[PDB]
């Protein structure tokens, strides 16, 4: 092609590479902050988990409605997706898994309901006209417990009212900067608890049920919050990796365009000098 | 004095394309951007106003040693213009030493001179 | 010769639709090369999906080429080609792998190759 | 509240130090404005970056060569 | 009608650059893109089928005034053909007015004719 | 000729400030077009607010253009232009309507037109 066209294409590719590199740096900083936020949550989670373990499994206590495996006729689905793109296959993987799971074992819109977090998941479910009942969008890059507590307690109360007998969480689990694993988790009823290594017993100032009925919803909300933090960390890592790959692709394109430019330059010089010499010889 | 200036400008020029996106790494990158912006502001000059080498050396020393890190970017030109007058009024010994020996004066002397000038400068 | 009054209305429409999809796929090349398939919309993803199949189905096994590959080759009538491309444009074979469309001949051979591949 | 003879801990979804329950609800209400502002800024920054990327890609595409 | 047509087409061309990928656009830009798509559909024409200017001005007037905003994009060509056929039968007076005076007829009559045709027309 | 030695210090400063404001306004065209006006910061919207006034005040009514519009036309000395653009940059006329600055000439005519529109 023309030399000027190749030069313009090279300049445009360089601009795109710069933009992608800046986006990657921003994503790296946000990933570091998200990791700090996630690690800030451990002491509360471990303590509430061990308290639930040694209370719910002590002196029986299995009679609580959220502990028994009652027969299921409606199933809940909690899906955590991003509000923004450029994350690669982050949203598509979890959405595809949710769709495949729903189509495999329900085959009826009355058997399930969907709770979705994020714009992309809401749009994906609304395009297929599937029954979304709860949704939250435009979460901050570093969400707190306050802005998720409302929906967490709403879905816990929705289960407690008997609307659906079982629900699952679908989200991306942050393994490393390169690896993010889609995870399916059964939130509740708590069919099993990781019994702690200490195994004590406490006196109950209320009755045991009067303590469990307050403790268990807090445990479910804590689980939801932990899943959300993990999803945010994985989203930031995925965006960082995608931007790095885009920058590498742009660099390779520039590398090939440079060779094309050199060939065009040599050809142009040869043509010009040949024309000049021919014009000189014509006299 | 030129060694630090060269490195500062080189570091700033590569990071300039990423400045419009705000916080990237506030520990180091933000300092680099501010230092580079002040360096760019210092090197600007007007027509038909050559500067003696000693004043250039002193202003570059002030820039590189961090005395301008608190001055806002928009006031660097006026800071330099007033600093030249301050040096004319009170810094004659430093200028004479630089002219005679072609070397920097005693560090504490010009540090104190710059601090005294900064005591009088008012930020707009 | 590609005129409605020479080859028929259906042939002309099928050819024009195929060319339009291929042109759109060519336009999306820079975005696909840099940012990948993830950033495309649902409409563009389907366009790429069908364009890959259309591009692979245009290939054919020749009788002369049998000396190179050992494959006997095929002769395809015009109506069969029109029907196959019309069916592809309608999404009837969106579930088949794209490798089953290479050097295949008629459209039924695509299904046979896909079945032999384990689909 | 969970108590141990050598360890005492209480788990709270929200906590403050003034002991005035009106101050707690005041802080909870005031945090809402900060949350909305932070979410809006986070959205707008990404939108601006995406616009820059879109313009660059459009220039690259129109420079078809 | 040419100025409005040109402005709409230019706006569509400008806005189309930001809809290739990424996040979606807001509703006003969606309406502008739909209008531009209908404008592009209108300008298509078959081989060896010239159109009199008095029908071109009418179809462009119908497009620019928003009468095609509810017609699906795939039906615009058939709408134009059936509109020409309708004008051949019931729009003769205003066709003659355009031919003789070289000027656009009353807005009231054009609106009545277009609404009558839209009442007659059936979408696919 | 745009140098302080030729046109003076005040003229040079006013011209440089106008150029900087107009250049800043140009960088926000895509953001305003796509994201919208309400997303801008306070200083950015002040910049565009003054940039619209500056851009409209650069228009003028010409003597030979009278037959186009009927306005007599005006001849503006260079002294008046600098004063008017300095006054606009200071925010002295931020309260006037945007259309008062179109095709007027001297800065007093902006106030006269705004009064004629009933400001």
């Amino acid at each position: 092609a023309s030399l000027r066209d190749i030069k313009t294409r090279i300049n445009a590719t360089k601009k795109t590479s710069q933009i992608t590199k800046a986006m990657e740096m921003v994503s790296t900083s946000k990933l570091n902050r998200a990791e700090q936020n996630a690690k800030s949550f451990v002491p509360y989670m471990e303590k509430i988990q061990e308290v639930v373990a040694n209370v719910a499994l002590g002196a029986g206590g299995a009679s609580h409605p959220m502990l028994v495996s009652r027969p299921v006729k409606k199933t809940g689905y909690l899906v955590i997706t991003s509000d923004r793109g450029l994350a690669g296959a982050y949203n598509s993987n979890v959405l595809r898994l949710v769709y495949q799971t729903i189509q495999k074992r329900h085959a009826s819109p009355d058997e399930y309901a969907i709770i979705v977090i994020g714009r992309v998941g809401l749009s994906f479910f609304r395009k297929r006209n599937m029954p979304v009942i709860l949704d939250i969008t435009r979460l901050p890059d570093q969400p707190s417990f306050a802005d998720i507590k409302e929906i967490a307690r709403k879905t816990v109360g929705l289960f407690a009212d008997g609307t659906f007998d079982e629900l699952y969480m679908y989200y991306n689990h942050y393994v490393s900067a390169i690896q993010q694993e889609v995870t399916e988790r059964k939130l509740l009823p708590l069919t099993d608890l990781a019994e702690n290594k200490q195994r004590t017993v406490y006196e109950f100032e209320p009755s045991q049920e009067e303590i469990l009925d307050v403790l268990l919803p807090q445990y479910a909300e804590s689980l939801i919050y932990g899943a959300l933090l993990d999803a945010k960390a994985s989203e930031h890592a995925a965006r960082m990796t995608a931007m790095k790959n885009a920058t590498d692709n742009a660099n390779e394109l520039i590398r090939t365009l440079t060779l094309s430019y050199n060939r065009a330059r040599q050809a142009a010089i040869t043509q010009e000098i040949t024309e000049i010499v021919a014009g000189a010889n014509a006299l | 004095v030129a060694g630090t200036l060269r490195l500062d400008l080189a570091a700033y020029r590569e990071l300039e394309a990423f400045a419009q996106f705000g916080s990237d790494l506030d520990k180091a990158t933000q300092a680099k951007l501010a230092r580079g912006a002040r360096t760019v502001e210092v090197l600007k000059q007007d027509l038909h106003q050559p500067i003696p080498v000693e004043k250039q050396v002193l202003i570059i020393y002030a820039l590189t040693r961090g005395f301008l890190d608190d001055i806002p970017v928009e006031d660097v030109r006026r800071f330099e213009k007033e600093f030249y007058l301050f040096l004319d009024q009170n810094g004659q010994h430093l200028l004479e030493h630089i002219r005679t020996t072609k070397d920097l004066p005693n560090e504490d002397d010009l540090n104190k001179a710059i601090e005294a000038f900064k005591k009088t400068f008012v930020v707009s | 010769a590609l005129a409605p009054e020479i080859v028929g209305e259906e042939h002309y429409q099928v050819a024009r639709k195929v060319q339009q999809t291929l042109q759109r796929y060519k336009e999306l090349q820079d975005i696909i090369a840099i940012l990948g398939m993830d950033e495309l919309s649902d409409e563009d993803k389907l366009v790429v999906h069908r364009a890959r199949r259309i591009q692979f189905f245009l290939s054919q096994n020749f009788h002369v080429a049998e000396q190179f590959t050992g494959q006997p080759g095929s002769y395809v009538p015009v109506k069969e080609t029109v029907r196959g491309f019309k069916e592809i444009l309608e999404g009837k074979y969106d579930h088949l792998p794209e490798d089953a469309f290479r050097l295949v001949g008629r459209i039924e051979e695509v299904v046979e190759k896909a079945k032999a591949m384990g689909v | 509240l969970e108590v141990r003879p050598d360890k005492v801990t209480i788990l709270a979804q929200a906590a403050e130090r003034a002991e005035d329950i009106d101050v707690l609800r005041a802080k909870a209400a005031k945090e809402r404005a900060e949350r909305r502002l932070q979410s809006q800024q986070d959205d707008i920054d990404f939108k601006r970056a995406e616009l820059a990327l879109k313009r660059a890609m459009n220039r690259l595409s129109v420079a078809e060569m």
